[PDB]
């Protein structure tokens, strides 16, 4: 009777809920800090 | 040898270092086509050609 609205459509930051492990998929929410080790195959030097 | 009218020179990305990190260009409009020898006048900077 009275269970409301499930956080399908009731959770913040517009991300959608699923129950196989019970996860909260794609919340768009913070800022997330990054650091990359790109390898030196990648540059090439500025004469090319 | 062929006489360069004029001749300008754009550099970008130098990097001081044992390897020939630098890079220029040369813009020209000489008046014959041939072979010049390019050199730097510095004792500092060397040109790899
Ligand atoms: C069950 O829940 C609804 C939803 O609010 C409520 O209006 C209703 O009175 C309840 N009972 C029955 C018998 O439907």
């Amino acid at each position: 009777n009275n269970s409301g609205r499930p956080l399908q459509e009731t959770a913040p930051f517009g991300c959608k809920i699923e129950v196989e492990p019970l996860r909260a998929s794609n919340c768009a929410y913070g800022h997330i800090p990054i650091s990359i080790d790109i390898p030196d195959a990648a540059f090439v030097r500025s004469s090319e | 040898s062929p006489t360069i009218l004029e001749v300008s020179c754009t550099v970008a990305d130098c990097i001081y270092s044992a390897d020939f990190g630098g890079s220029l260009t040369l813009q020209y409009k000489a008046d014959r086509e041939g072979h010049c020898p390019v050199h730097s006048h510095s004792t500092t900077a060397v040109l790899k050609e």
